[PDB]
This record gives C-alpha cells, structure tokens and sequence, in this order.
C-alpha cells in the first residue's frame, strides 16, 4: 500500500582499454523478451528492476531509473538514489556525468533541470524553498565541500525525527544555474589537501541532497521531500561503511533481527530512511562486464539482489499550519 | 496563477 | 504605549533657476537651539518632527526620517514612508535620489542597502524571505510596474485581514542588486505608453512595497512587517486620490467621525493602515523656499501639521506555529 520495495536497476557499461588490453571476454548476457529486466552471469540468472546495457545512454537510464523521483518529490515524498559497483564500473558517470553536454549528463543534472521545468510548468500557486547541502564521508569523517572550515561533522537526530548532518551548509536556490554553480563550488572544494583525485574520489562518498519544501497558498498545505543523490566509495576489497551497508542490507533482508545496525556508519546513519524506512530509494549497481572483474562483478549483483527484498514504507511528509490545529 | 521560487537568506 | 503618532518630517530644497530668473525671495526661516524642529513661514512657526535645510545631505534625511524603520521591519513591525509636496518640491529625490551615486541616493536605497546589512550581521539563526512589488496608480487605476499585461488591478482584503493589490507581482529577492534590477525593471516599464514621464510621474502614485518575512529556526516565532514606500502625485491645484489623502487626515485628525473615506481611493485603501492603523508612518513634506510658491507652501505645511496629530496604533506581527497551536 504504502509498502514500497527499494528499486534495484543494473548497469553494465563497455568494456574498457585496460579490460581488452589484458585479454578480458564479455563474460554477462541480457535475455530478450523479459522487459530488459535481466542479466545472466555464469549460466545464473539475476531479476532487477531494470538492467541496462554497455549501449544504453544517460537518458534511457534516467528516464528509467531516476524520472519518477522528481514527480515524487514534487509531490511530498522523500526520494534516494545511489550508486554502488566497484571503482571503475561506472558509478561517477552515472550520478553525474559531463555536466553540461547534452548527451553525456547523469542523473544528478537531469533531476535539477527537471525539478525546475516542472516547477515552472506547475499552474496551481505554488510556493518552492529548494537548498541544497553538498558533503563528503572519508573513513567515517565528514567534511563539508561548500564549507572548507566545517570538517569532522557530526550526524544528529531531529525533533519528529530524523537524522542530519549538524553544521552541514545549506545554499537556497532558485534556478539550475544556481544549483550547477554550487556543484562547481563542491567539486573544487573537494580537491583541497587532496594530491590524487581519483583516488581519493574511489575511497568516499559523495553525498548531494536537495531538500524540496513547498506551500500551497490557495490551501495552506506544507509539502516536503528530500532528495539523496550519492555516490557511493567502490566496493572493491572494503571500506568500513560498506561493510555497515552491507550489514544493514542483509539484516533488513533477513528480516529477522531486532537491531539493524544503523549506528554502525555516518552513511548508513544518514542512509536510514533511505534503508527500510520513509523514502522511495533506487540503487544503480554498476558493474564490469569484463572477465578479468568477474568476481567483483558477482559480489555487485549479490549486493543488488538481496537490497531488492528490503521494503521501505513511505508517506507524503505533510505539515500542518494553524488552521487544522487552531481551530481545534 | 504561477508555481514561484522563494529566495531566502540566512544569517546565524 | 503600543500608540505612536504618524511622524511628520519637512524638507525644504534649495532656491533653483527658473525660481530666481522669476526673481523668486526665499521667505521661509530655520529657529535655531530648538533640536531643528522648526520652521517659521510668514511669522507663523511650524513643529515638526524634524525640519530640514536647502543644505541637508541625502545621508541626513535617512538618519532621520528613516534608518529607525529598518530596525523596526526587521523586529516585525509594519513601516510606511511617503513623500508629499508640490510637484518640483523634491519627492523623488527625497525617495528614490539618485540610485548608485554614494551621495545622493536617496531614502529607498539606503533602505535596500541596510534591510541587507542588518540580516548579514545578525547572529540570531534567522531565515528571510523578503519579496517586492512595485506598481503606479494614475488617475485612480493601478498598472503593475513589473507586469505590463497587468493594468486595471484592484484592491482585495485578506483573511486577518489587511488590504492587497490582487495580481500584484511579487518578487523575491535575496541580495541588495536583486532589488536594484528590480528597481530598474519597474522605472523602465513605466515608460510604456507615456509620451513624456516629467509630466506622468508628477500626476500619479509611485509605491514600492518590501514584504519582510522571517523565521527564527531556533523557537520557531515567525515575524513579519510591510514597507510601503511611496512618492505621491504633486500637491498642487488637486489629484482626486490627495482630495482622499487629505479626507482621510481631516478625519483622523477631527477624530470625531464614525466614518474615515479610506474607500475614496485605492491609494487610501492601500495605506489605510499606515493612516491611523497598524505601522509605523513617516510623512516627508517637501517644500520650495521660494516667494513663488508660498502659497503652496504653506497648504503643504498646514496638511503636515494635521497628519501629525493623528495616532497610530502597532503591534509586532507575530504568526503561531504548531507547537504552540499543537499543544492546546
Ligand atoms: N556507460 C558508459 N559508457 C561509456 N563510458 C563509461 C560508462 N560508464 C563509465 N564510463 C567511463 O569509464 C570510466 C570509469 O567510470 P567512473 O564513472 O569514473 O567509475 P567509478 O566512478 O565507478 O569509479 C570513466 O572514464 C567513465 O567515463
Ligand atoms: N534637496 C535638494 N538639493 C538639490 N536638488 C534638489 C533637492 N531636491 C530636489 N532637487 C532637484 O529639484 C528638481 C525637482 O525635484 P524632484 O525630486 O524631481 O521633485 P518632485 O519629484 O517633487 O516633482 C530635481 O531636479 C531634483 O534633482
Ligand atoms: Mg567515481
Ligand atoms: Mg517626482
């Protein structure tokens, strides 16, 4: 009812130079006919919500993946997306993309563009505050990317509840070039007492939220929706918030423990409506389709299959004004 | 009648 | 106690050409070691709440007739400064002056620059949203100047209740040059349709209106105020809405009526709290020095002394969350 699965979607991307050059094989399979929703690897099957090929473009994956987030935060729900797969799969480009090019841009710049069109196409008399927090986990430390005195931040609980990130900024925007501007002011803040990007970028996570509050001004009703927009460390061997991810995963997935163990990261701490609680969460698993990855391939897909049984029960978050509680 | 963008600013 | 008197403020400008080539005598007199209050025409010695020189600097008449109403906003009360007087007598350059020279800027400006000064250097964790419009009313009709499809707008009165120009445009905006562009935005519309603006804008009403909003985060008290202000039609004969401006006064000032014209005109109905209701209101008088226009002069003097009998009475606007509202 409002028993909602956490989506599963897999991407494959090409196989890549240094897969070729050291005499990989294509090793993964896509049956037909079955909705694009599978991937056979060594002769087993795997169901996801959806699966994607080395061919299909940021668009096609958008527009399956991502589209009815945008919808649903507009309407009241919280919504997540996050990317999972180990380092080189695809994890970067399919949370962001190249910014700016019209056919190579990930999810991340097509939910802001969208978010803003459908705002402006709204004809109810709708009033939006959008702010966007932009932040970094390193070995369980978080560092804000828009604040570079804010490190070692600390996760706290809210009134009725929820979990933040304390001290974290909080930038108002009102238009996409105001968000891709913030983006660009994360991204070089990132770089600071940082020598190697890419590998630095491969042992974090890089979390973008954009929380979505609206009023009604012809009825007074309070809509709001925060939106996840991660991208994960790799999970290669295996960086201790990914061990917890994979904890809380199988714990909610069994089904059959009283302590999830939440509390056992800052990622998974914040992830914790995003995991079995109020949020309608889609994982991209992103994986190799190289031989040579296979193992890791494997351990991805495992990963996806069982995060595909966890059930999240969500709701639209609506606040009350006076009226309801004045007249009372 | 128009959807509109609020624009506030902080202090603290 | 929450009872405050319109204050009345007078400005005389210099002596100019086409006064003296008219061979024009300055006939008005400044008494001096009574706190500059003063000012005597023909014998006859006016108080107000502060006179003003030919010489005063632009930075003095805020000091004065202003700053005390940017404090007052951002405290949640409503404020309204208007500027009245014979056309050539000073009321643009009293309001509006010269926008971007550090000199003569005039009373709006400074009162956008220091709205933003006083929010970035509080230390209360504060949230505003600040939204204007700006429209004209000429010959009783109100054109949006920030929406040229919107003419013939009317006045409507809202739940708790207080008047609005319906269909107004309101805009947000988050920094002293968003305003400024707005500013532009409204004074270049303003030339549709009017073959020479010198002689336009000394016939009608120009208002700015600020909307101040604020949210303190830490104990959710929400406070808002108004800022009207408004740089009139000329005095002189006998603009039908300063008939009702002049209506409105007599009335207060009489206080012994049942019935105030506020419905005379929409400019009245559109200030009718800021003319013996709930803000805080500062009328500039504005005056020529010169024999020419003594006449004028003094009609103007006699309706600043009326307007500044007449009583306000203001209160903080202060609007209740749930917590307070929940409980009960
Ligand atoms: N579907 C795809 N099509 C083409 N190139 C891709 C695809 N996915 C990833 N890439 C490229 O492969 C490299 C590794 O991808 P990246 O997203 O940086 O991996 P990760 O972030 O998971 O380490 C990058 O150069 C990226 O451009
Ligand atoms: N205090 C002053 N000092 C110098 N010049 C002034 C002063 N007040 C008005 N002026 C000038 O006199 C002229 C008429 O003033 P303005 O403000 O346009 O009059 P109004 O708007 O009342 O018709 C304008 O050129 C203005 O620059
Ligand atoms: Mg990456
Ligand atoms: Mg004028």
């Amino acid at each position: 009812p409002a028993e909602d699965s956490i989506k599963v979607v897999c991407r494959f991307r090409p196989l890549n130079d240094s897969e070729e050059k050291a005499g990989s094989k294509f090793v993964v399979k896509f049956p037909n006919n079955v909705e694009e929703n599978c991937i056979s690897i060594a002769g087993k099957v795997y169901l996801f919500d959806k699966v994607f090929k080395p061919n299909a473009s940021q668009e096609k994956v958008y527009n399956e993946a991502a589209k009815s987030i945008v919808t649903d935060v507009l309407a009241g729900y919280n919504g997540t997306i996050f990317a999972y797969g180990q380092t080189s799969s695809g994890k970067t480009h399919t949370m962001e993309g190249v910014i700016g090019d019209s056919v190579k841009q990930g999810i991340i710049p097509r939910i802001v563009n969208d978010i803003f069109n459908h705002i402006y196409a709204m004809e109810v008399n709708l009033e939006f505050h959008i702010k966007v927090s932009y932040y970094e986990i390193y070995m369980d430390k978080i560092r804000d990317l828009l604040d570079v005195s804010k490190v070692n931040l600390s996760v706290h609980e809210d009134k009725n509840r929820v979990p933040y990130v304390k001290g974290a900024t909080e930038r108002f925007v009102s238009s996409p070039e105001d968000v891709f501007e913030v983006i660009e002011e994360g991204k070089s803040n990132r770089h600071i007492a940082v020598t190697n990007m890419n590998e630095h970028s491969s042992r974090s996570h890089s979390v973008f939220l954009i929380n979505v509050k609206q009023e009604n001004l012809e009825n007074q009703k309070k809509l709001s929706g925060k939106l996840y927009l991660v991208d994960l460390a790799g999970s290669e061997k295996i960086n201790k918030s990914l061990s917890a991810l994979g904890n809380v995963i199988s714990a909610l997935a069994d089904g059959n423990k009283t302590h999830i163990p939440y509390r056992d990261s800052k990622l998974t701490r914040i992830l914790q409506e995003s995991l079995g609680g109020n949020a309608r969460t889609t994982i991209v698993i992103c994986c190799s389709p190289a031989s040579f990855n296979e193992s890791e391939t494997k351990s991805t897909l495992d990963f996806g299959r069982r995060a595909k049984t966890v059930k999240n029960v969500v709701c639209v978050n609506e606040e009350l004004t006076a009226e309801e509680w004045k007249r009372r | 009648p128009q959807a509109q963008i609020a624009k506030p600013i902080r202090s603290g």
